[PDB]
DNA sequence: ATCGGATGTATATATCTGACACGTGCCTGGAGACTAGGGAGTAATCCCCTTGGCGGTTAAAACGCGGGGGACAGCGCGTACGTGCGTTTAAGCGGTGCTAGAGCTGTCTACGACCAATTGAGCGGCCTCGGCACCGGGATTCTCGAT
DNA sequence: ATCGAGAATCCCGGTGCCGAGGCCGCTCAATTGGTCGTAGACAGCTCTAGCACCGCTTAAACGCACGTACGCGCTGTCCCCCGCGTTTTAACCGCCAAGGGGATTACTCCCTAGTCTCCAGGCACGTGTCAGATATATACATCCGAT
């Protein structure tokens, strides 16, 4: 047997965060950490093509956050750009 | 004396316990074994993992519901509530399947 | 060891259970030939690319991770197997 | 009239005509050559180099490939050097 | 930031920094990866899966359950209009259908 | 098989009529190794030249080409010091219907006339294209002192 | 006295003649027109190449020829010859761009 | 400024597509939906459009960025660049 | 196949093998590149391109024509079943329709 | 002088005067065939570079591209491609 | 407009079982300090082409009328499918046994990355002549009211 | 079943135009040669689970009888798009004028790949335990024939 990684104990602490009570089930870990894997690759993808027509050969944060203006809908657009810029400024310093 | 249901009440009830529940509508060994003839046309003396079917039977089921879904809308267009082959084939000629 | 016909263990009831869960109320009795046609057409077309990815590998068993790509290629992700 | 021998032939391997194809260009020759040379050599009628690989292509579907019209004829009136060769 | 904790906590995040980073980075997407890219993308990620697992815990209320389950986020993913459009073309496992009739084919009053 | 069928009757063919300043013959028993005598042509600047080359026949014919070499060294758009010739008959267009005969001919008509459209040297065919005049003397040259 | 063609008999003539043609159909400035005040809602002070406006034209009446061959197919299921915004809105519906 | 621009898709101007489309005969109410529908479409393509000629820091809508909008959302167009 | 010259000639091929090369290098497709996908793809390319510019030069002789016009690849594209297979999404820029009316709404 | 920029135009030209001698293309049509080309190439490079990332690899070969072909084309279409490049291949190496 | 059977669905309580949550070892990958180089930010400048405007002519849009043909409402036929009961069939679960093959590990050699020199394949700019666009004339070919 | 008048379409012939194919000058990217770190091809071993079988259930499927309700064909009405003629409206072509920002070049700096060393976060593994599935027995919602 090897190492195999997940999003499990990341995917359990946001739940822990949101709803102390409720529990989740290994189907449920499976089917998120699917989905996480299926937006990583949307947008690191689109990221990517991004920085390829602009002739650059980096990936900056605004590209990603061009990415995800691209891809989520319009609501959803919003609170993400929010949370991002939130989480850079905080990093940054 | 004995008593039984209207024509479509039955049907009605069945829809409800179905759409209600998530289990699996396709016996599993038939299923398997119509998987491995397939499969044994493509390559001769294959083997299969047992959740290579049960991916297959998922991805099939889910197909197969959305198809009848579309087929329902389809037939009710034509002021009709019975679906015949016409409309999944209309279905699947606007849906690009064989456009 | 050959197997023939084993389309028709896809019976009539559970085509008509697919199509309650679907949300049909009447069923004409013409249906089940073109929704075995249909599934096999799918079948065919899903397990192609399986078999192909299968190969590209080395290997004489499918696992799960090659259904679910096929499946991705053609356009329908299914979350639960991996990925 | 009927065409003979000489004027039946797969110029290629200069043999005589067995299972034959009949080109769109009209120029015939043996089954196994066209194989050989469809997948190995230069995809084009040898004779007259015309890109055929569309007609091959929409044809090997449906298994037209064969003139049985005239491979038919010739293998009745020929019977001898056919059973031989 | 006094740059002494972990990147993770660094930005205030639960979602690996570093192991988003290393998935840039060796990827291949990019011949260079910034510095503020994994950051913003797991923020977005975490985001996603907080609201996600938020629905669905409140869809589990709902049923009394307290253990959500694939039928729970299939219902969570459904109801919601933003991520039924973002998620249209994914099918979950065991996940089920929302539960809908015609009106036509309801019976005469 | 089909193919020492193909080269016995070719060699017939050869037999009963050989082409004009053009003799070719094989080496030995086996029938894949051939050697080829050629005669300049009258309007060139290689005037009574006598060229030898080599031609080699695969297990597999004439499906693909044979393999032509020029013993000799030769002053010729198309031609290197290993002696191969950029034809496009040689390796891109070679046709099983073609004989070794049409390709001797194709070979004669090179040496009446290059071709510049795809050079396998580019240096001497813009050499070639410069000045007809030092062309035509250094092709005497390399004539004389390597035919005779 | 008058020469007056039966009511269906030109359509058939002008879709032979439409089907044989390749030009644009909408007219241009209107089109233009319309995408600069649909842009300028986004970012206001925006310039266009004409190849931009060429393009999103052209991919336009596609668009529109498509669904319009859609809708025509869904019309001709209903035993019907008009095309009526209920058909427009099934073809939409099955083709998955509103659902 | 502009408005009210969206009667610039005219009648025969809509006539003429359901012809070539394949369409015999047409109802009255079909144009406001037809606009109706070319106006959500050409949002959605305009609006990935701006997006793109945003990003680089530029000023003017490339017919790049409309193929590129178009390629995105899976309607691939051929002959203008890409 | 001999070496000493150019390498779209040796495969005897007529697309660049070195552009498709650099291209494969340089399109962040994967760290390292074989000696032997670039002849490949260049083949597979050019084939795919002779059969699309074949059909595409008989639709136009059959219009007694003597340029390829786009609506001449269009009628190539659609008129083959497997080129549509193949481009079903593609929309092909002033090609038109492929002419056809359905049965029931010719008179009787 | 403007920069330059690259095109497939001289190699569908050469392409389209082996097929037929004495037909010409119009510019309009070799935008699009340019168009094609490159997109042909994107589709088969990236499903060759995701094939060879799922098994755990770093070389894409001509077996990466083949199955890419393989599964990207139809059934003739990828028949007859996968001959085209194993014949283009032999000849070129040897 | 309901009444009462009768069916199925919904609801309250014991129970026991296996999957969920947490403790532990540790090792493989992540974090930290330092170095060097090139990719990108920034300032100047040129000129391509995009926006703005005028004049004309005319092909297309707008508007109104007459009317035939198609949408739609209603009705009668009877045939196909829903519903239920008796019987036959193979799915489903447990239990065991076997080995083909996925999976992990040590070797090292051949294939590919990296870099300097160089020149020819390929691109930008010109140009001219022929294939294609346009107009006039007539023959060809559906079409419809009248028989 | 048709004759024939009137209208749309194709063939043909002549004339002119602009853009596509060939050519020239040139600058930069592909070639060739050589060196070096390493990716995986291969042999070998392990041990997982996929396949095969057997015995016992009982759950789902099959066949058939009966009845009804809905698909379908037919008929009648009205109203609404279609074809046509006339008039108004702005599209389209050609022209002129200006300036904005797209593209290019030159300069410089600091951001990130690359290196090594050190240590702790998460994965594999194991175990206790209660959430939920099940069985069992009642309360109520709803369907159907008929007052
Ligand atoms: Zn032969
Ligand atoms: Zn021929």
């Amino acid at each position: 047997r090897s190492r195999k990684e997940s999003y499990s104990i990341y995917v359990y602490k946001v739940l822990k965060q949101v709803h102390p009570d409720t529990g989740i089930s290994s189907k449920a870990m499976g089917i998120m950490n699917s989905f996480v894997n299926d937006i990583f690759e949307r947008i690191a993808g689109e990221a990517s093509r991004l920085a390829h027509y602009n002739k650059r050969s980096t990936i900056t944060s605004r590209e990603i956050q061009t990415a995800v203006r691209l891809l989520l809908p319009g609501e959803l657009a919003k609170h993400a750009v929010s949370e991002g810029t939130k989480a850079v400024t905080k990093y940054t310093s | 004396k004995p008593h039984r249901y209207r024509p479509g009440t039955v049907a009605l009830r069945e829809i409800r316990r179905y759409q209600k529940s998530t289990e699996l509508l396709i016996r599993k060994l038939p299923f398997q074994r119509l998987v491995r003839e397939i499969a044994q046309d493509f390559k001769t003396d294959l083997r299969f993992q047992s959740s290579a079917v049960m991916a297959l039977q998922e991805a099939c089921e889910a197909y197969l519901v959305g198809l009848f879904e579309d087929t329902n809308l389809c037939a009710i267009h034509a002021k009709r509530v019975t679906i015949m082959p016409k409309d999944i084939q209309l279905a699947r000629r606007i849906r690009g399947e064989r456009a | 060891k050959v197997l023939r016909d084993n389309i028709q263990g896809i019976t009539k009831p559970a085509i008509r259970r697919l199509a309650r869960r679907g949300g049909v109320k009447r069923i004409s009795g013409l249906i089940y030939e073109e929704t075995r046609g249909v599934l096999k057409v799918f079948l065919e077309n899903v397990i192609r690319d399986a078999v192909t990815y299968t190969e590209h590998a080395k290997r004489k068993t499918v696992t799960a991770m090659d259904v679910v790509y096929a499946l991705k290629r053609q356009g329908r992700t299914l979350y639960g197997f991996g990925g | 009239a009927i065409p003979s021998l000489s004027e039946c032939q797969c110029g290629i391997c200069m043999e005589i005509l067995v299972e034959p194809v009949t080109l769109p260009c009209n120029h015939t020759l043996c089954k196994p050559c066209f194989q050989s040379t469809v997948e190995k050599a230069s995809l084009c009628c040898p004779f007259c180099r015309r890109r055929v690989s569309s007609w091959t292509r929409y044809h090997t579907r449906r298994n037209s490939l064969v003139n049985v019209e005239l491979w038919t004829i010739i293998q009745k009136h020929y019977p001898r050097e056919c059973k031989l060769r | 930031s006094a740059k002494a904790c972990t990147r993770s906590s660094r930005a205030g995040l639960q979602f690996p920094v570093g192991r988003v980073h290393r998935l840039l980075r060796k990827g291949n997407y990019s011949e260079r990866v910034g510095a503020g890219a994994p950051v913003y993308l797991a923020a977005v990620l975490e985001y996603l899966t907080a609201e996600i697992l938020e629905l669905a815990g409140n869809a589990a209320r709902d049923n009394k359950k307290t253990r959500i389950i694939p039928r729970h986020l299939q219902l969570a993913i459904r109801n919601d209009e933003e991520l039924n459009k973002l998620l249209g073309r994914v099918t979950i496992a065991q996940g089920g259908v929302l539960p809908n009739i015609q009106a036509v084919l309801l019976p005469k009053k | 098989h089909m193919a020492l069928k193909r080269i016995n009757k070719e060699l017939s063919d050869l037999a009963r009529d050989p082409p004009a300043q053009i003799s070719a013959g094989p080496v030995g028993d086996d029938m894949f190794h051939w050697q080829a005598t050629i005669m300049g042509p009258n309007d060139s600047p290689y005037q009574g030249g006598v060229f030898f080359l080599t031609i080699h026949f695969p297990t597999d014919y004439p499906f693909k080409p044979p393999k032509v070499a020029f013993t000799t060294r030769i002053y010729h758009p198309n031609i290197n010091s290993n002696g191969s010739i950029c034809l496009d008959i040689l390796r891109s267009q070679w046709s099983p219907a073609l004989t070794i005969s049409k390709v001797l001919l194709s070979i004669a008509s090179l040496l009446d006339d290059p071709n510049p459209d795809d050079p396998k040297v580019p240096e001497i065919a813009r050499i070639y294209k410069t000045d007809r005049d030092k062309y035509n003397r250094i092709s005497r040259e390399w004539t004389q002192k390597y035919a005779m």
